[PDB]
């Protein structure tokens, strides 16, 4: 690797300070070589992994959004032929897309979920093993896209069970998988009444469970709280 | 497009 | 060269596909393709190799200045020692940039500037070799930094010359020449009333010829001289 | 910072 040579402890403040600069794909190889390093992540550790590679993939999808809908474009009847480079130049962006999803499903699978043992943890990586998938979902179109809709389903689901389990309705990282999960079925799935029924019961159970909270608590739950409703208004 | 985080 | 294969006009296509998509490292690298063919540039194509570049070390610009400004904060006193990461990073970032400035100067050199005899053209790669220099200016601490800052001057200088003898003061690329080597003075050179006496001469002379302009010529020039008027709002 | 173009 080619951050080998670097200290662990450098490279997480090096990606503190990519973070500051707005670099995120410097943020993103300084995330990689800190997980390549072997040993576990703190939650500070993988709020930068997640940050890196979500700012990373966001950009390049939003890239891909936009060359997707000249294509669509001219295809349409009566569009003039202007040959084959705005397909050529979609289909580089979405192969750089698709690295990036297959680097960080490469990481969680080597070694981080398998020695991931507390909930918060094994929930946060198996909710981005769901979040990469369905990123690969959204740009596959040939005999392999069942298969990557399912594989983004199953690792979600897995996330659902535990968090269920092991930790209280309130929790943020509980919140964001339902919220990701309910996109999933709505966006990818096509079960928009799924999608629906999960950001409902997720909001209701989330409320009842407020009155625990201190200040600090409670201003994160209600952040995510949010995301669920604007979802709810946009689908209803 | 929807809210994820 | 990475795109010697690709067409010409394939590369042009997808550098203006790359700034739909604002994907400005990709629509430097179709531009750079594209003058390595040989061929002069149109007026067309001379701005999509501006703006990509621009985009280009404009986020290398800011990430560096987030980065010193850490690194000086470092070395105040009574700031605990954090060890060669910041600088290291700085360094970095610092070493990108200036090889995006060498790669522009470099087509500029070899061989935009020989072939360019219209006034328009021969002050935009002028006025663009100055401003590269500028930048490498910015970052410059060495026995070299009188140099650097001498060669934007010359180039700038030079601009200047060809836009007076050979363009009218309302032209939008002689206006954004003044604006440029006026924040050279301003911020490099250290000769703030120079600055200032460039930005108030072209303002005045501009104004003097709008009379001339059609409204869409018009909208272009007053444009820039709001630039200059801004300028000039914020230095006195 | 001063406007540049
Ligand atoms: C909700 C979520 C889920 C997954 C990923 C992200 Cl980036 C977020 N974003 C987020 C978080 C957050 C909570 C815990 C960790 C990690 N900590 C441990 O493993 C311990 C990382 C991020 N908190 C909030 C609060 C409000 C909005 C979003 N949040
Ligand atoms: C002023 C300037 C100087 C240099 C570079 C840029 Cl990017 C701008 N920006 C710009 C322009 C513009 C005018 C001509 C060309 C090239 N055409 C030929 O060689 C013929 C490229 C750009 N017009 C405007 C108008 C308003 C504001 C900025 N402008
Ligand atoms: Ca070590
Ligand atoms: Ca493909
Ligand atoms: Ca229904
Ligand atoms: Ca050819
Ligand atoms: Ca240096
Ligand atoms: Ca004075
Ligand atoms: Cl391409
Ligand atoms: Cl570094």
């Amino acid at each position: 690797g080619a951050m080998g040579s670097m200290e662990r402890a450098s490279l997480i403040q090096k990606a503190k300070l990519a973070e500051q600069a707005e670099r995120y794909e410097d943020m993103a190889a300084f995330m990689k070589g800190a997980v390549e390093k072997g040993e576990e992540l703190s939650c500070e550790e993988r709020n930068l992994l997640s940050v890196a590679y979500k700012n990373v993939v966001g950009g390049q999808r939003a890239a891909w959004r936009v060359l997707s809908s000249i294509e669509q474009k001219s295809n349409e009847e009566g569009s003039e032929e202007k040959g084959p480079e705005v397909r050529e130049y979609r289909e580089k962006v979405e192969t750089e897309l698709q690295g990036v999803c297959d680097t960080v499903l490469g990481l969680l699978d080597s070694h981080l979920i398998k020695e991931a043992g507390d909930a918060e943890s094994r929930v946060f990586y198996l909710k981005m093993k769901g979040d990469y998938y369905r990123y690969l979902a959204e740009v596959a179109t040939g005999d392999d896209k069942k298969r990557i809709i399912d594989s983004a389903r199953s690792a979600y689901q897995e996330a659902m069970d535990i968090s269920k389990k092991e930790m209280p309705p309130t929790n943020p990282i509980r919140l964001g998988l339902a919220l990701n999960f309910s996109v999933f079925h709505y966006e990818i799935a096509n079960s928009p009444e799924e999608a629906i029924s999960l950001a409902k019961t997720t909001f209701d159970e989330a409320m009842a469970d407020l009155h625990t909270l201190s200040e600090d608590s409670y201003k994160d739950s209600t952040l995510i709280m949010q995301l669920l409703r604007d979802n709810l208004t946009l689908w209803t | 497009f929807p809210a994820t985080v």
